[PDB]
RNA sequence: CACGGGUGACGGGGAAUCAGGGUUCGAUUCCGGAGAGGGAGCCUGAGAAACGGCUACCACAUCCAAGGAAGGCAGCAGGCGCGCAAAUUACCCACUCCCGACCCGGGGAGGUAGUGACGAAAAAUAACAAUACAGGACUCUUUCGAGGCCCUGUAAUUGGAAUGAGUCCACUUUAAAUCCUUUAACGAGGAUCCAUUGGAGGGCAAGUCUGGUGCCAGCAGCCGCGAUAAUUCCAGCUCCAA
C-alpha cells in the first residue's frame, strides 16, 4: 500500500478498484466487448456450417501449408478459421456440412505455427474428427 | 437348525398387540419363508398363526442372519381394524380392486364434465 | 424437494506435481511390499493420514488443559488404540506425527491374512478375500479394505461355507468328480 | 496447395499387429511390474539404464 | 458519489480454492420476495389484485354448419424451435405429510420403477505347485564349481484347486413389481468370459530400435521437430502415466 491512514478504507477500496481495470484478465472478464467479440459468446464448441477450405502458409522457420476451413456459424453467422488437426482428414470434409469447432487452449490467441487461427474442429456431422482419423466410424453417405 | 430370537419385545394394548424384532439364523440355507416363520413363531409363542404378520425381511451379507418385524394379534377381529389390507392381501383374507389408476381418474373426469344422474351412465 | 442426503467426500487426493520420480518410487515400493492395487489405493490411505496428522497438529498448536484439546485428543488416541496402529503404551497425541504410511498399509486385512499366515503371498490372501472363504466373527468380509480391530484380529478364519474350510468342495472339484464317474461307469 | 492431403498416410505401407499374449492388468499389471524393477536387478556401478534402452 | 445507466444481478444460509489475508459462483431441493406471454380491474373468501378464478386491450392460438363457442404446461411426463448442452407421453397413495363433512376418499406434493460415465464411494480382468534358468545372507576353494538349513523372479512347459460377469428353480424385497443378499443345477487355461485413454527431446516418466516420407505430409499448450541417417511425422515392437 502507499497510504497508510486510520480511516483511509474508501481511499484504497476506491484506488484499487480504479486499477483493477489495467490488469488484462479482469478486464476481459467483466467488460462485454470482449464477450460480444467472442464468437463462440462464453462458450466451449459452436456448430456451423463449412463453405470454403483454405490453404494457410505457415509463420517463421517452421514451414508448411495447413488446411483451415471457413466456417459460419448458426447462433451469429460469424466466420471463423478452424483448424483441422489430423492428417489426411480434410477429405472427410466437404462443402455445405455442419462441423463443430472449439478453442485450442491458449484462449483466444493463434497458436505455434498457424497465424491468425485461433479455433479447431472436434466433430463433422456429429461423427468425431478423431473416430474418422482412427478408422472406427464411417461418414455415411 | 433355524433360529428366531426375537428383541424389542413391546406389548401394545392400544394397539391390541405384541411386537418383536426377530432375527432368523440359518446355518447354510437359503432364506425361510414367511409360513415358515409363522409357523415357528406360532408353536413358540403357543397361539394360532392366523393372527401372526410378519414383514420386512433384510438378509445380511454372508448368509447366516436375516432381520424383521413382527407383530401378534389377540383376534382377527382386530387385525382387520388396525392392519393395513394389503398386508392382508399379502395372506390372501383380503382382495383388493382390480380397476387402475389412469383408468380411475379418466372416469373420474369424465363423470366431472356430465352434470346429473346420469354419471352412472357414464362410468363404463 | 426430495427425501435425499446429498453428501459426499472424496476419500482420495491426488499429488500436486504429478510425475516425481521420487513420489513414484515410494508408491511403488509401497505397492509391491504391501500388495496394493492402483495408486488411488495409495492416495485415500496418504489423506487419511493427512487427515490424522492435520488434526494432531491443531491439537498440539493448543494450549496444555484444554477441554475440546483433551477430548479430541483422548478420542483420536482411542481411535488409534481399536484401529490398531498406535501401541497401548504410546498412547500420546505428541507420538501420532512419528507414524508412517507402512504402519497404516499394516493394518489391511489383506496384510492381516499375509501376517497371520493362512494365506499363501499377499496377493493370494487377496485372491482369496475375493473368492469369500474367510469370515470375521461370523461375518463374510469380501472388500480388503476392512480396518482390522486390534480386538477382531484373532477373530480372522475361514468362513463357513467354503470349501477349504468346513464346507461343500467347488465347481472344479465337483466336475472332476463327475468326470471320473461317466468314466468308470 | 490443397491436393497433396493424407500424401504420407497413402504412400505408406500398411503394417499388421502382430499377436501377442494378453497382458495382465491392475493388481496384477502392478505386481509384474515392481518384479520387473526391483526384485530381478541388482545395483551396479554408474548410470542405470531406462527401460526402453536398447543397443 | 446523490441522481442517471448497465448487470450473463432475486437476496441469504451456503459451494470451490485455500498458510494468514482474500478470489470466484450461488437459478437450484432450507427461508423470505416475484409470477404464470405483457399490463390493468374485480367478485368470493379470514386470507388473492388468485390466473387447473373471472373481466377488457396487445401478441399467439383451437372447433365451426360461418350464427357462434373456447385457451393459458416458468406443474407432471411428452412435442417443435433454440441450441455445445440436459431423461418415460410408466406404477402407486403403501413410506413422509396435506385437505375434507374427515379412522374409510383424494393428492404428477411425495414415494417407487425406466434413460443416465455431471459427480461421489467400494471394486473384477487371477493365484498356487513342479521342471529349465538368473541371482542374494553362509562352509570350502586365489577363481572355476558344489550343498541348501533361509530364499525372489521369468517362461503358449504342465497340473489341478477356488471364485465371479452372465443364464436360472425358489425365498426375500414391494401397494404389485424391480435392485441387493442367500440358495439348487449350469458356467474359465490363447481362464477369447481378451481394458482402454494420452505420451515417449526438455518441462514431466518413458528406444538416438526397424521401414517409408524428405521445410511435402504432418508433430507440438511453450521452447521447438521435419530439406534422403526424424530419439518429436506415419506404421510394427517395447516402455511410461491412470
Amino acid at each position: 500500500g502507499k497510504c497508510r491512514g486510520l480511516r483511509t478504507a474508501r481511499k484504497l477500496r476506491s484506488h484499487r478498484r480504479d486499477q483493477k481495470w489495467h490488469d488484462k484478465q479482469y478486464k476481459k472478464a467483466h467488460l462485454g466487448t470482449a464477450l460480444k467479440a467472442n464468437p463462440f459468446g462464453g462458450a466451449s464448441h459452436a456448430k456451423g456450417i463449412v463453405l470454403e477450405k483454405v490453404g494457410v502458409e505457415a509463420k517463421q522457420p517452421n514451414s508448411a501449408i495447413r488446411k483451415c476451413v471457413r466456417v459460419q456459424l448458426i447462433k451469429n453467422g460469424k466466420k471463423i478459421t478452424a483448424f483441422v488437426p489430423n492428417d489426411g482428414c480434410l477429405n472427410f470434409i466437404e462443402e455445405n456440412d455442419e462441423v463443430l469447432v472449439a478453442g485450442f487452449g491458449r484462449k483466444g490467441h493463434a497458436v505455434g505455427d498457424i497465424p491468425g487461427v485461433r479455433f479447431k474442429v472436434v466433430k463433422v456431422a456429429n461423427v468425431s474428427l478423431l473416430a474418422l482419423y482412427k478408422g472406427k466410424k464411417e461418414r455415411p453417405r | 437348525t433355524v433360529t428366531i430370537r426375537t428383541r424389542k419385545f413391546m406389548t401394545n394394548r392400544l394397539l391390541q398387540r405384541k411386537q418383536m424384532v426377530i432375527d432368523v439364523l440359518h446355518p447354510g440355507k437359503a432364506t425361510v419363508p414367511k409360513t415358515e416363520i409363522r409357523e415357528k413363531l406360532a408353536k413358540m409363542y403357543k397361539t394360532t398363526p392366523d393372527v401372526i404378520f410378519v414383514f420386512g425381511f433384510r438378509t445380511h451379507f454372508g448368509g447366516g442372519k436375516t432381520t424383521g418385524f413382527g407383530m401378534i394379534y389377540d383376534s382377527l377381529d382386530y387385525a382387520k381394524k388396525n392392519e393395513p389390507k394389503h398386508r392382508l392381501a399379502r395372506h390372501g383374507l383380503y382382495e383388493k380392486k382390480k380397476t387402475s389408476r389412469k383408468q380411475r381418474k379418466e372416469r373420474k373426469n369424465r363423470m366431472k364434465k356430465v352434470r346429473g344422474t346420469a354419471k352412472a351412465n357414464v362410468g363404463a | 424437494p426430495v427425501a435425499r442426503s446429498w453428501v459426499c467426500r472424496k476419500t482420495y487426493v491426488t499429488p500436486r506435481r504429478p510425475f516425481e520420480k521420487s513420489r513414484l518410487d515410494q508408491e511403488l515400493k509401497l505397492i509391491g511390499e504391501y500388495g496394493l492395487r492402483n495408486k488411488r489405493e495409495v492416495w485415500r490411505v496418504k489423506f487419511t493420514l493427512a487427515k490424522i496428522r492435520k488434526a494432531a497438529r491443531e491439537l498440539l498448536t493448543l494450549d496444555e488443559k484444554d477441554p475440546r484439546r483433551l477430548f479430541e485428543g483422548n478420542a483420536l488416541l482411542r481411535r488409534l488404540v481399536r484401529i490398531g496402529v498406535l501401541d497401548e503404551g504410546k498412547m500420546k497425541l505428541d507420538y501420532i506425527l512419528g507414524l508412517k504410511i507402512e504402519d497404516f498399509l499394516e493394518r489391511r486385512l489383506q496384510t492381516q491374512v499375509f501376517k497371520l499366515g493362512l494365506a499363501k503371498s499377499i496377493h493370494h490372501a487377496r485372491v482369496l478375500i475375493r473368492q469369500r472363504h474367510i469370515r470375521v466373527r461370523k461375518q463374510v468380509v469380501n472388500i480388503p479394505s476392512f480396518i482390522v480391530r486390534l480386538d477382531s484380529q484373532k477373530h480372522i478364519d475361514f468362513s463357513l461355507r467354503s470349501p477349504y474350510g468346513g464346507g461343500r468342495p467347488g465347481r472344479v472339484k465337483r466336475k472332476n468328480a463327475k468326470k471320473g464317474q461317466g468314466g468308470a461307469g | 496447395s490443397l491436393a497433396r492431403v493424407g500424401k504420407v498416410r497413402g504412400q505408406t505401407l500398411k503394417v499388421a499387429k502382430q499377436e501377442k499374449k494378453k497382458k495382465r492388468t491392475g493388481r496384477a499389471k502392478r505386481r509384474m511390474q515392481y518384479n520387473r524393477r526391483f526384485v530381478n536387478v541388482v545395483p551396479t556401478f554408474g548410470k542405470k539404464k531406462g527401460p526402453n534402452a536398447n543397443s
